[PDB]
RNA sequence: UUUU
């Protein structure tokens, strides 16, 4: 919609409170943060060996 | 592919960023924001001054960020910009002054797009490949004759895979193409048919939004892709091998990073074996493609400039440009202007050359 | 190169199993229990015969 | 002769044992291609520097390079760090000279003068360098020539290089990370300028 | 027959191999490999005729470093430690450039008690190995893991993130060679949930979930069963599916229902409401009613607010309330409860949110970086007096605290684009394109619509412009 | 293995065995102990040869590693040979230069462990100045790799030298039959700030240009240079061709580079004809002199004995301005150096003679001057030394043992009574 | 030694008062409200004076008196302003202008020594017909560069800068050159740095976490001596320090609203004087906040002044 | 007070 009126000397642009108050302090997310995450989450020898090569 | 000599400069190029450059074998062209498009000739004599051997035109009052470049041998030399406006506008340049010539290339409903990111494919039909922002491809095949009668044919669209950003593109001499996109997203599709291949994502985290593709960059013998993104203030490049899709590894030093602040752009030399990324931090690193490890470092000042009436050390705020950015870089065959040689543009409005020792 | 490397053998410059292990420390029953260099074996907390040379 | 009495030295410090074989020390002196590779082992070996900066590293290995020939007087020491680095590599080397007459060795003029020549004079200019001082400043507070400078930063380089393989062989990360971040740090400029015949 | 047998573990193939073996000792007995294979072979029967064979090839082949390793894997198999510990030491100064002896060290180490050398040998071991082994990649994600589950870290910490990260980049590459292990699979679901990664997560757990279900009749199959259905719940709730998100969490759930039981029954509370919450506010209620660590009480609040009813709100206040008054004072309750009596407009309450608000210790205002007290308190300032006194705050947090960012975001615009800029901050492509573009300046406004044009802001201030 | 006068043609042999190994599909190996000789060498080679590939490999930079041709110091060629390096498969023959250039505090000049330590299949080509020593390193060579070896010595000059002695006079001493003369020695003995001007008015009017002035001080090398103000050498053409040359070459600095003390220095004395050369100078600075005094645009040059050893210096004149140099203090030369320092006064097709002049600022004994000009060369000597380092590499690797290695070095008079296990 | 008090005037200004200076004759003080009041020396509300700079107020002042009085000031917005005793002087350059400027020194040829918030501080000469030229300039020692927070000259020409992380570098004024670098939730901030009048002394007002310490260092070896404790020397964090005309003794203002006096020599404490260490079980001081700036008086004028947060200025 |  902006880049439709695009479409159509160093120049001087002529571009000059509850929402983020609720928006900052008290909207409730479905990713749960680190905290939570704490608070919730819980955490053969002969396979490190090398068999040898094959011989021709 | 470890020793770079600097060879010639030019200061104050533009009144604007130079966003982008591209070459081809006669000459070097690049943009910028106050609208004008420049001729630079790559056939220079000892101690000439670039800016003598230089042609202006200007283009659109909004301001260039694109720019490429087709040579082909009757011989036909074509340049493609973009403006921030979103028009796509074509020039066919001739030669012992320099000739620009407007082309009408596209029909009157192609118009109406706003495209941000374009890129030439040579023959080994020419064709052009192009982005869109609400996250499309479109692919075109060029016809230079039926004499002289150039001729624009659509092939096809590629749609986004989830719309987003579509922020960079690239065309492989085997018949493919890659898209990047705003939330870190590529996406290889096959030329002959327009069908999607491969769709990896590449980012450290998804905590935050500040993952972007920058640059994607496809190997001289076409089987590796390099990718250049952000990650929330760093600079990362990652590899992956094109034939099957599959994650390399990455590129980084200490300053997991590839560059302190931003990477740029990317570029490969001629055989494929070393890459180049320039950095916001106004650096450019050199890479060893195999080994996955840095091979030297090259420093950006404004003091560089051979004329120092052309040293533009601080901007119209006052902040300092001791420093700085590097916007685009450019790898140049060898006999283009013994050995290969490079160019890149940086935010002192300056354009520089270099040579590779031996 | 590297240090993980060996040269190649200079120019000029100058029973083999039964002469290897001539000084290997032979247990009870024939068997080698301590590694060259060492001075203990492991301490848990027909192969004799194989003497064909 | 001197090759028993250097046997004798190599196992007396625990670089070889009794059975002539190589140790971790003697692993790790073997990559130091310079000419003291004792001292510089017994340097690196322990986590002395696990509180240096990049810079401070590249100003202390300044030493081994350093023939300490020159007649102005030392400046103060400009970190505390480097004080301290200057008394362990002193103490260093005190000790391993006296290992050293132990064993009635003969000595070269370089090994037996270490201590006597002002060697640690130029730690306050590859600081600066190292810092980000362009060559100008360099030179107004440098005591040598310029010729004497780009060689110390030359070889001090390839110093850097071998302490980054002899820390991979340790298991040192923060150490090799420090030392390729000093090489990027110091390699720049007129210093390292490509030559005119290439 | 010895590959064979290591990748099937039957008996059978062991017999074969020492069967081929000793023929081949038998028509020549000059060769090394032979005497390594016939140790491997009989290293779980009997540990004197292996030890016996591994001495007898390095006396043949004195050049390979593989039968020190063998020889110290087989000590460390009889539980010998010292006798291990030796041989990988004279292994480490035969052979440093190997990544064996780095993880043998590291597992001894980890055996004794030592936690920071064994992360450092740990890590070692993984950059030498260069995506070769398996064990290292698995050793190390394991440890990583181990570090960072209970260690009190925040989001903002770049080096933990790229740990989790390399260690998710680990866990893929082993599972390209070796899938179908549970054990892997369940830390790497542990990695992508924390790294906000809900697709790999979701493909990951599929395949965990079938494998359990194949894998199964007993009792530590089913509490297992729960846990994993439980961060599957968890995965679907953080990727935007509430059904499926509420099905798994009941099903777990019932299951658990009667008995590491509370961490699941508290992520089941947690996601049954959140999910109920997204819109049947009666079920959330509920659940958020049968529910410290000062992160639940403020997220109950916020729904229970959110919800919209007075009962809730009164609910939500007194929570905040009583957790004030009994474990004492601290910044984040203190701002929820100051935006709530903002928002709700109740005068009698806003002068003391104020008063104490201004009466801050100094380490509240350390701990504070990105100055909440300084905008609440100038909003209620000009709520309640509706006069401009409210600046002051900002003054004095300029003043303590002059290279933040925040605090110059609204003295002066200059300051905080020159703060922000060369790396003296570390600041993303959006906000440095907004600092870009608040210059109003033709160039300034091209360089911040080049750096990030899908930004609305420098878009209309271009076409402002002309 | 070859022992001749510089400037004879020593790097013929060099140039066909290049060749040789090209057509047998083979590498060559070029090395030197001078670390400043590699980057001329490279140049020279690169535009001597067509076809065929030159490459330089040094600490950090490497040009062209897959050439036919590498060039690189000692240093790097034995740590190439420890570590087991695979260029050294195809290597057909390795080239040892200035072999009997000799200095006590350089690690540096390491060719006889180089030489034990080559593979079989490896062929030798070894140059050095005339020495009286060459039979024993010969002989030792040959017994202890097995190769054969062949011997050539030559004391022709393509060039005659002269020696002279400068009061506003020019007494020759010495013709060109290397016959001392008495009697104008003995005339010599009858009969500053001025000094360098008078010398450069009487040679100009001579016509025995360009000079060499040989001066064992940094210092007084720029002194003398700072004395010699007012003369010019130099017309406006030559000067502009210098200006565009020196601005070209420093296009690769910074602006503040630029800008440095010596650079403007060194501006200033080249835009006249003169110059200075020392170890002193800025790396940069010494390669735009040495290639301006080879393009020929320098009349007058200071140097210590950095420049004996260099690789193109064509000079018509040789001035010893003392007899003495401090090495521990100050000593006498020796003949050797003299002899290398002075055979670089001829230039072959330019020159009919060689002119070398020793200034005597009351008179000069007449032993010491015979004992400098004419005497017996020094002879070639072992630099063969042991180290900790080599010491633990050969423990590590534990196929050669370190006493066997000790017992196949030179030795004058060595014991010819060893008789193993015999 | 014991001081009393003697003058005092409350609600001074309107904003907060972040610093105080003072000479001979006159008192300046400046505030967040834009003015900058001058205080006769000879109750004193009667003979102050108001004057308008900057609307978006001053955190920094000082005072040059030689019959020259000259006055220098820093405003919220970068600016940097003087005022001959008031006539407005415009000694800046155009270019100079643009630039963000935080704290400044006068030395008493005069010299003038500022700081900037990219790290840079710049050295200036005043020549009395009025004009600066400026002398030199000095670099941030990191990189990536700090906030460029104290700054400090001697009479026997050195400087003193520290920043933000706790790092303080000592640069000569005759050619310009670093001398020393000592770097000593977390703050380690440096808030004051002083130098000694007579001697070789320099004490640095440094930052622990939520703490106050006091550390001294002496010149011409860049040894460190020791630190003032009573090893913090208050339960809050220290803003300024002040030495006498003997140098004997340190004042050491606090944001604890105490102020404690030390003796050079023995490295003791003195006298404590309580505007209105105990910390309750975190770091936090039992006393309130307390004062901004402090400024020792010379005889004929010993005595001193305090600006507190109650918005009053007070003399002893 | 040459040379590295």
């Amino acid at each position: 919609e902006l880049y439709q009126s695009l479409k159509e000397e160093d120049r001087i642009t002529k571009l000059d409170a509850n929402d983020i108050i609720k928006d900052r302090f008290l909207r409730p997310s479905n990713a749960l943060p680190w905290s939570l995450l704490d608070m919730v989450q819980d955490v053969d020898y002969k396979e490190l060996l090398k068999v040898p090569d094959p011989i021709n | 592919s470890k020793v770079f000599i600097a060879t010639a400069n030019a200061g104050k190029a533009h009144d604007a960023d130079i966003f982008s450059v591209s070459a081809c074998n006669s000459f070097t062209v690049s943009c910028s924001g106050d609208g004008y498009l420049k001729v630079w000739d790559n056939k220079l004599l000892d101690n000439e001054n670039p800016k003598d051997k230089s042609y202006s035109h200007f283009v659109h009052k909004s301001g260039l960020h694109h720019v490429d470049v087709l040579q082909a041998i009757f011989e036909l030399c074509l340049v493609a910009t973009t403006s921030f406006s979103g028009d796509l506008l074509f020039y066919r340049i001739t030669r012992k002054k320099v000739i620009f010539e407007k082309l009408d290339l596209l029909d009157s409903d192609m118009k109406k797009h706003s495209f941000w990111a374009l890129k030439w494919g040579a023959s080994n039909s020419h064709r052009l490949v192009a982005t869109d922002v609400k996250g499309t491809t479109y692919i075109w095949k060029f016809h230079p004759f039926a004499n002289w009668s150039p001729t624009l044919e659509l092939q096809g669209t590629v749609e986004s895979p989830m719309s987003q950003f579509a922020t960079s593109v690239d065309i492989s001499e085997r018949g493919l193409i890659a898209t990047g996109f705003n939330n870190g997203t590529v996406q290889i599709s096959e030329l002959s048919t327009l069908r999607p291949l491969y769709n990896f994502e590449s980012q450290h985290s998804m905590i935050n939004n500040s993952n972007s593709i920058r640059s994607v960059k496809f190997s001289p013998q076409g089987s590796l892709l390099a990718i250049a993104h952000d990650s929330n203030s760093f600079g990362c490049i990652t590899l992956y091998e094109t034939e099957f899709g599959e994650r390399i590894g990455s590129l980084s030093v200490p300053t997991e990073f590839a560059h302190s602040s931003w990477v740029m752009s990317l570029s490969f030399n001629d055989s494929g074996e070393t890459l180049c990324s320039a950095g916001w931090d106004g650096k450019l690193r050199f890479w060893d493609v195999k080994t996955k490890e840095r091979i030297t470092t090259l420093n950006m000042h404004c003091d560089d400039i051979e004329i120092e009436e052309d040293i533009l050390a601080v901007d119209e705020h006052g902040d300092s440009l001791a420093e700085p950015g590097v916007f685009d870089v450019k790898f140049l065959k060898k006999g283009w202007r013994l050995n290969e040689s490079l160019c890149c543009v940086c935010l002192d409005r300056s354009i520089r050359w270099f040579r590779e020792a031996g | 190169g590297s240090t993980a490397q060996l040269p190649f053998t200079p120019g000029g410059i100058p029973s083999t199993m039964a002469n290897a292990t001539k000084l290997l420390h032979k247990d009870g029953q024939g068997l080698f229990d301590i590694p060259e260099g060492m001075n203990r074996g492991i301490k848990p907390m027909l192969k004799q015969l194989n003497e064909i040379d | 002769p001197d090759y028993e009495k250097r046997l004798a030295v190599l196992k007396d410090t625990e670089f070889i044992d009794q059975n002539h074989n190589v140790l971790l020390k003697g692993r790790v002196a073997c990559e130091i291609n310079s000419g003291y590779e004792l001292v510089l082992t017994e340097l690196i070996l322990d986590n002395f520097l696990g509180s240096f900066e990049p810079e401070e590293i590249v100003a202390l290995l300044s030493v081994f390079v350093y023939e300490g020939k020159t007649r102005e007087e030392e400046p103060p020491i400009v970190t505390p760090r480097l004080a301290k680095g200057k008394q362990r590599i002193e103490e260093i080397y005190k000790k391993m000279l006296c290992v050293f007459n132990t064993h009635q060795i003969p000595l070269t003029q370089d090994e037996a003068e270490f201590l006597d020549r002002k060697r640690f004079a130029m730690m306050n200019v590859v600081y600066e360098w190292a810092r980000g001082l362009s060559f100008k400043e360099i030179m107004e507070m440098s005591p040598e020539a310029e010729g004497t400078v780009v060689r110390v930063i030359t070889w001090l380089d390839e110093i850097c290089r071998e302490v980054k393989t002899a820390s991979i062989i340790i298991g040192n990360s923060t150490l090799h990370m420090k030392m390729s971040r000093a090489q990027e740090l110091i390699k720049r400029d007129i210093v390292f300028a490509a030559s005119l015949y290439l | 027959e010895l590959t064979a047998f290591i990748t099937l573990k039957e008996p059978q193939y062991r017999d074969a191999a020492i069967f081929a073996f000793k023929k081949s000792i038998q028509l020549q007995s000059n060769t090394s490999e032979t005497w390594i294979g016939l140790g491997i072979a009989t290293m779980d029967i009997n540990f004197r005729v292996s030890q016996h064979c591994f001495i007898k090839a390095t006396a043949l082949e004195p050049k390979a470093t593989n039968t020190w390793f063998n020889l110290a894997m087989l000590g460390l198999k009889k539980k010998d430690t010292e006798f291990a510990q030796q041989v990988l030491n004279k292994l480490q100064s035969l052979a440093p450039q190997d990544s064996s002896p780095w993880l043998g060290m590291a597992l001894i180490l980890e055996e004794q008690g030592d936690i920071i050398g064994s992360s450092k040998l740990f890590a070692h071991s993984f950059i030498l190995s260069n995506g070769r082994s398996k064990a290292a990649q698995f050793m190390y994600a394991k440890n990583v893991l181990e570090n960072h589950i209970n260690n009190g870290d925040d989001e903002r910490d770049i080096e933990t993130v790229e740990k989790l990260t390399t260690a998710s980049i680990a866990l893929e590459q082993f599972f390209k060679k070796s899938p179908d292990s549970q054990f892997a699979l369940q830390c790497a679901l542990l990695t992508l949930e924390r790294l906000h990664h809900y697709e790999n997560a979701n493909e990951l757990a599929n395949r965990l979930i079938g494998i359990l279900e194949k894998k199964f009749q007993d009792e530590r199959e089913l509490f297992n069963f729960a846990i994993i259905k439980g961060q599957f719940a968890r995965i679907h709730l953080g990727l935007g599916n509430f059904e499926l998100s509420i099905e798994n969490a009941d099903l777990s759930q019932g299951i658990i229902s009667e008995s590491k039981s509370m961490k699941t029954k508290i992520s089941n509370h947690i996601c049954l409401g959140l999910s109920y919450f997204f819109d049947f506010d009666q079920t959330l209620n509920q659940f958020q009613e049968l529910l410290d660590s000062k992160h639940l009480v403020v997220l109950i609040a916020k729904v229970l607010y959110d919800v919209g009813e007075s009962d809730t709100k009164e609910i939500a206040l007194q929570e905040l309330t009583e957790y004030i008054a009994t474990s004492g004072a601290d910044l984040l309750v203190t701002l929820t409860i100051a935006a709530m009596s903002i928002l709700d407009d109740k005068r009698e309450d806003l002068s003391i949110i104020l008063e104490e608000l201004k009466a801050l210790p100094l380490s509240k205002q350390i701990i504070d970086k990105h100055k909440d007290a300084p905008y609440l308190i100038e909003e209620i300032t000009k709520r309640l007096y509706r006069n401009d006194t409210g600046k002051q705050v900002w003054q004095r947090s300029a003043y303590f605290f002059p290279n933040n960012l925040k605090v110059w975001e609204r003295l002066d615009k200059n300051i905080q684009r020159r703060i922000a800029s060369n790396g003296q901050n570390k600041v993303t492509a959006e906000e440095m394109s907004k600092l870009y573009c608040e210059s109003k300046n033709l160039r300034s406004i091209q360089r911040g619509m080049f750096l990030c044009p899908w930004n609305v802001t420098a878009v209309k201030a271009l076409n402002e412009c002309f | 293995f070859v022992a001749a006068h510089t400037s004879a043609g020593k790097t013929v042999v060099a140039e066909y065995a290049i060749a040789m190994a090209h057509r047998n599909m083979t590498k060559t190996i070029y090395t030197s102990p001078i670390k400043a000789l590699s980057n001329q060498k490279f140049r020279d080679f690169k535009e001597t040869f067509d076809d065929v590939n030159i490459g330089l490999i040094t600490g950090d930079v490497q040009i062209n590693p897959d050439a036919n041709c590498l060039i690189m110091t000692t240093e790097i060629l034995r740590s190439m040979l420890y570590r087991g390096a695979d260029l050294i498969r195809d290597v057909e023959f390795v080239i040892f230069d200035e072999v009997h250039y000799v200095n006590d505090q350089d690690r540096g000049v390491v060719w006889e462990e180089v030489i034990i330590m080559l593979p079989q299949h490896v062929k030798f080509i070894l140059l050095s100045a005339t020495v009286p020593n060459t039979y024993e390193f010969a002989n030792w060579i040959g017994r202890t790799k097995q190769k054969n070896i062949y011997v050539i010595s030559t004391p022709k000059r393509p060039v005659p030298l002269e020696i002279n002695i400068w009061k506003k006079e020019l007494i020759p001493v010495i013709n060109q039959n290397s016959e001392f003369l008495e009697a104008n020695f003995r005339k010599h003995k009858e009969i500053s700030k001025k000094t360098w001007p008078e010398i450069v008015n009487y040679l100009r009017k001579r016509e025995l240009l360009p000079m060499v002035v040989f001066v064992f001080s940094k210092k007084r090398c720029e002194e003398y240079a700072d004395w010699l103000e007012g003369i010019n050498f130099c017309n406006n053409k030559e000067k502009s061709q210098i200006h565009m040359f020196i601005e070209k070459s420093i296009t690769r600095l910074k602006k503040e580079d630029r800008d440095l003390p010596q650079i403007l220095k060194t501006r200033s004395l080249l835009e006249r004809g003169i110059a200075v050369h020392h170890g002193g100078l800025l790396p940069i600075v010494k390669e735009l002199i040495e290639i301006l005094f080879s393009k020929g645009f320098i009349k007058v040059l200071f140097a210590t004995e950095t420049f004996a050893m260099g690789l193109n210096l064509p000079t018509r004149t040789v001035i010893f301005s003392s007899i003495r140099k401090h090495d521990n203090g100050l000593r006498e030369l020796t003949p050797g150096e003299f002899t290398q320092m002075a055979g670089r006064a001829g230039r072959r097709g330019l020159d009919s003679t060689g002119t070398v002049i020793v200034m005597a600022y009351s008179p000069l004994s007449i032993a010491t001057f015979k004992e400098v000009t004419m005497g017996v060369p020094t002879r070639l000597q072992s630099q063969f030394r042991l180290t900790y380092n080599m010491i633990l590499n050969l423990l590590r690797i534990e196929a050669l043992r370190v006493e066997e290695m000790i017992k196949y070095s030179f030795s004058e008079n060595a014991k010819e009574t060893l008789q193993p296990e015999h």
